[PDB]
């Protein structure tokens, strides 16, 4: 889900809530459809987030995501890059 | 930094046709010192502002009031420590709330206290950073340059700008008017959250959380200890000594109390 | 500086260090404790556990079975594996494994997750871990069970299910037994190591093993970057085992020290749990009876099989078989033989005159000891009735030990006992509850316990300490025991399963070397101690630095010297400025100027180049670079 997942990142804490629950996200699969806002969200909270474990697994799981089924990631590609710029 | 000296010591209200080459070589030396100055207070104090989407978008900085000269022999003031502490700290020049321009005459009044090691130049930078008000102040002076100032700050949406804004919260930081640093503060938290360009997002900004502090700042020089001390607390959740990241900006909000 | 912790168990660990240039993981692990969820695989299909009731709930009822209360899962057995996605594995460098029960889940990282790094192990080590992996897939593989049970691992669905099932954690994560492909897939990429070897990795870390005393091949780990060292003990005995004693030296000037495979039921005392195993067992054969011993191959079945032999003699018992039942018994009986040179002092001393380490040999020649690779073998042909089987997986979920348990189950006379820890016996004996069975839980664990490990760190002295976060609480089955704890001068941080903690242990000053040539050219001075100054190429190989030959400066010069000394060095018609805490002075060749402020010094020229070079160098007579 994309609001669920939006809001139990803002209220987990940063160092080790937030990773558990991105650990607990990965595994179950996504929806082909609704990947483009989940992963607008994990982008958001990259750009929050400032631990860097946190980032590396935000990073590990938008890249798992763009795996998924016939989805087409050639609109998640311009924040990927200019994230790595940022990075 | 000292060449604004010479420039404003011409005849401010000259004639347009009899000295014209006087007035035009006061009021290009007028903006051009304003420009420098408006450029050097958004790279010290806006860094986030000033990056772009790639760029890295580092933790902006603030000015904050002189308490160490105040503290300091070379400010000790036997009799001028309560009451004269906004006299100290602005000259009783920036009366009014000026975005854009910065209205005041401590540069002469007062001097900055800076080391070798202390500050980058004892000489060169100290010097630009403590004229940067009397430049301003001479370029007010004059009618083209004080003009073209203000037309700037109303079209370029001062609030909005980047450079605009750091020049009228260094203004207001030197002013001690508390109530427009607060005010940046306020917008320079949804301006930076809501711009899709890099910076720091959300209330846990750097840029808010110094000009919550130069508010505060502003707000003890003014003489509202309880106003000073609201806004420390809030942020907490010619010269002066602080780094720009977010986390010294709490141990500090303490020093002008 | 930081270390991903990839499993909660503490004896088990799995932990990547994302230290210097190079991620190294440190064991493998494998959480066989998983296991006792699910009903126990049996050799021959028993009526009792086929015809168990299927548990009832809102909704499913097959794939859930109960029995005496307890709800178990009718599938194959799986196992808790690592948290494999919380790091990508393809990036890490090296493994490191210390014992065979470590070693285990090694073929899921290897194959599964895309690593292609290097293994590093003892080679007693690797060989008892694939005796141990050839045994597992022989259990799982022998009658293959179906996976159908997959919708009590739902989110929603765990939490009403009772205690056991639903307090199990990471349930999505578990996986099926690895295929024997996978396992010699993997024993493929491993490099053999002996006690005391450095391994240098890409010229950044060295790493040897150093043995810990606990089992055959058993080692901990020392990385080091010839500055900062970081210590990995694993299970560890100081004890006096059959291989030689932890190299407790080794570990001193330690910056971290992360510390794990401590033992389980700290309150025993492994002599006295041995000699209440013996006269357990010894009571039981005198009735009549037989006695069940499930344990591992190659583990802690050796020296209970040595006091046996002492204490039969005396007991009378000579007459009762000693059987042990298992795949790979002939197989650990001569791998346990052959490792004689990895045993302390007093057992490989028996390698000069010839004779064989271990007194097994002698069991076996006066055929007192008769292993077995099966039951139906000649096994079936040689049993009598009052014997002693050594067999099965102690899990009590796979192996003969279920046949065992299934058959002598049903009558008191017989007996079970349990000497590995590592399974709560309890609970791997739910499946067969309303036995009339003794059962004994006599635990022999002789790795380090709280007492021994405390000493030991008082005797080294790391600056931190990592371990699990189960060692820096008392156990909850006691809950009020401070002496079962990890007490440290620092506070000892700890961490759980998927935890990344960021060690302090950042330092610099890499080290470096010159070369005689650049040596030659470089000449120090007197400062206030020695200095010098460099410039040089540097040329870097194999993350190994090298000084290939190709603004600070200081001194004394006050005011009075700076005026007084240098005022007729070649030069004239010099005046000096009455400036403020210094001097000013000017020449007036050309008004060339030189200032100088509190503890600095600078020249001026003014339209003149040729003297300013001189000027510097008048002032460089006293001047160093500290």
């Amino acid at each position: 889900k994309s609001a669920a997942l939006h809001i139990d990142l803002c209220k987990a804490t940063s160092p080790a809530d937030a990773l558990q629950y991105l650990l607990q996200f990965a595994r179950k699969p996504v929806e082909a459809e609704s990947v483009e806002g989940v992963v607008r969200i994990l982008l958001e909270h990259y750009y929050k987030e400032n631990d860097p474990s946190v980032r590396l697994k935000i990073a590990s799981l938008l890249g798992l995501l763009s795996k998924t089924a016939g989805f087409s990631p050639d609109c998640i590609m311009d924040d990927a890059i200019n994230i790595l710029q940022n990075e | 930094l000292h060449r604004m000296k010479d420039l404003c010591r011409y005849m401010n209200n000259f004639d347009s046709e009899a000295h014209a080459k006087y007035k035009n070589q006061v009021v290009y030396s007028t903006m051009l010192v304003f420009f420098k100055n408006a450029f050097q207070y958004v790279n010290s104090i806006q860094p986030s502002l000033f990056q772009g989407p790639n760029a890295p978008s580092q933790v902006p900085l603030v000015l904050l009031e002189d308490v160490s000269n105040v503290y300091g022999d070379v400010e000790i003031d036997r009799n001028k420590h309560i009451h004269k502490k906004r006299k100290l700290a602005e000259g009783r020049e920036k009366t009014m709330s000026s975005d854009d321009e910065d209205c005041s005459a401590k540069g002469r009044n007062r001097h900055i206290v800076v080391n070798k090691a202390e500050l980058a130049n004892s000489t060169e930078v100290l010097e630009s950073f403590k004229l940067a008000r009397e430049s301003w102040e001479l370029l007010y002076s004059l009618e083209f340059l004080d003009k073209e100032f203000t037309r700037i700050c109303l079209a370029w949406k001062t609030d909005t700008w980047l450079w605009l804004r750091i020049f009228l919260t260094d203004m207001i930081i030197y002013q001690g008017q508390y109530k427009k640093a607060i005010a940046s503060l306020h917008h320079l938290a949804a301006l930076q959250g809501s711009i899709s360009q890099p910076q720091i997002t959300g209330q846990g900004t750097l840029e808010h959380q110094r000009a919550l502090i130069q508010l505060a700042t502003c707000h003890f020089a003014l003489g509202e200890y309880r106003m000073t001390c609201e806004k420390v607390l809030d942020l907490m959740c010619d010269l002066k000594l602080l780094p720009c990241t977010s986390k010294a900006i709490m141990p500090y909000c303490l020093h002008l109390m | 500086m930081k270390l991903y912790c990839l499993s909660g168990h503490p004896t088990l660990p799995c932990n990547v260090l994302k230290f210097k240039s190079t991620t190294i993981m440190l064991d493998c692990g494998l959480d066989m404790t998983s296991t006792l969820n699910f009903l126990p695989l049996p050799l021959v299909q028993s009526p009792r556990l086929s015809n168990l009731p299927g548990w009832s709930l809102k909704d499913l009822d097959k794939e859930l079975k109960e029995c005496s209360g307890h709800v178990f899962v009718d599938s194959v057995p799986e196992f808790c594996l690592p948290e494999t996605e919380l790091i990508d594995l393809s990036t890490v460098d090296v493994i490191l494994i210390s014992n065979y029960h470590c070693m285990m889940a090694l073929p899921y990282i290897t194959e599964h997750t895309g690593f292609t790094g290097t293994v590093y192990a003892t080679e007693p080590t690797v060989q008892i871990g694939r005796l141990l992996m050839e045994e597992l897939v022989n259990f799982i593989e022998r009658v293959p069970k179906a996976q159908s049970a997959s919708l009590w691992k739902n989110k929603d669905i765990q939490r009403l299910l009772p205690s056991p099932l639903k307090d199990a954690v990471e349930v999505s994560t578990w996986r099926r037994c690895y295929t024997m492909q996978e396992v010699n897939s993997a024993l493929s990429k491993i490099q053999l190591v002996g006690y005391s070897q450095k391994i240098e990795l890409f010229g950044a870390v060295q790493v040897t093993p150093l043995s810990s005393g606990y089992a055959l091949g058993s080692s901990n780990w020392i990385i080091q970057s010839h500055y900062e060292k970081v210590s990995y003990v694993s299970g560890s005995s100081l004890l006096t085992t059959h291989p030689q004693p932890m190299d407790q030296a080794s570990l001193k000037n330690s910056d971290v020290l992360v510390l794990t495979g401590l033992t389980q039921i700290p309150t025993a005392n492994p002599d006295g749990m041995v000699g209440e195993f013996c006269s357990n067992l010894a009571l039981t054969v005198r009735n009549g009876g037989n006695v069940l011993v499930p344990c591992y191959p190659s583990g802690v079945i050796y020296d209970l099989l040595e006091c046996l032999y002492q204490y039969i003699d005396s007991a009378g018992l000579s007459s009762v078989p000693l059987y042990f039942i298992s795949p790979v018994a002939n197989s650990s009986l001569e791998f346990s033989q052959i490792f004689a040179e990895w045993l302390c002092h007093n057992k490989q001393s028996k390698v000069y005159l010839p004779e064989p380490p271990f007194p097994h040999a002698e069991l076996i020649q006066t055929n007192k000891l008769k292993h077995y690779p099966s039951i139906h073998g000649d096994f079936s042909n040689d049993f009598r009735q009052p014997c002693v089987v050594f067999t099965g997986h102690p899990s009590l979920r796979f192996g003969d030990v279920v046949h065992f348990m299934e058959l002598w189950g049903k009558s008191s006379l017989n007996t079970v006992i349990f000497t590995e820890p590592d399974f709560s016996y309890l609970e791997a004996l739910a499946p067969y509850q309303p036995l009339a069975m003794k059962c004994i839980y006599c635990p022999i664990d002789t790795r380090l316990n709280f007492i021994q490990v405390s000493k030991l760190l008082k005797e080294v002295q790391p600056l931190h300490v990592v371990c699990p976060e189960q060692y820096t609480q008392p156990p909850p089955a006691q809950s009020h025991r401070m002496d079962l704890m990890i007490d440290c001068q620092p506070p000892a941080m700890s961490y759980r399963r998927a935890e990344v903690l960021a060690l302090p242990f950042k330092r610099r000053y890499e080290k470096i070397e010159i070369m005689p040539e650049l040596a030659d050219s470089l000449v120090p001075m007197e400062i206030k101690i020695s200095l010098a100054t460099v410039s040089a190429v540097l040329h870097t190989k194999d993350n190994k630095h090298l000084l290939q030959p190709p603004p600070l400066l200081s001194g004394s010069i006050p005011v009075e010297q700076f005026v007084q000394t240098l005022e007729k060095h070649g030069f004239s018609d010099i005046k000096v400025e009455d400036t403020a805490k210094g001097h000013i002075v000017l020449l007036q060749e050309a008004e060339t100027l030189i200032q100088i402020e509190e503890d600095s010094t600078h020249i001026i020229c003014d339209n003149d180049e040729m003297l300013r070079v001189r000027l510097r160098d008048l002032v460089l007579k006293f001047l160093q670079k500290f």
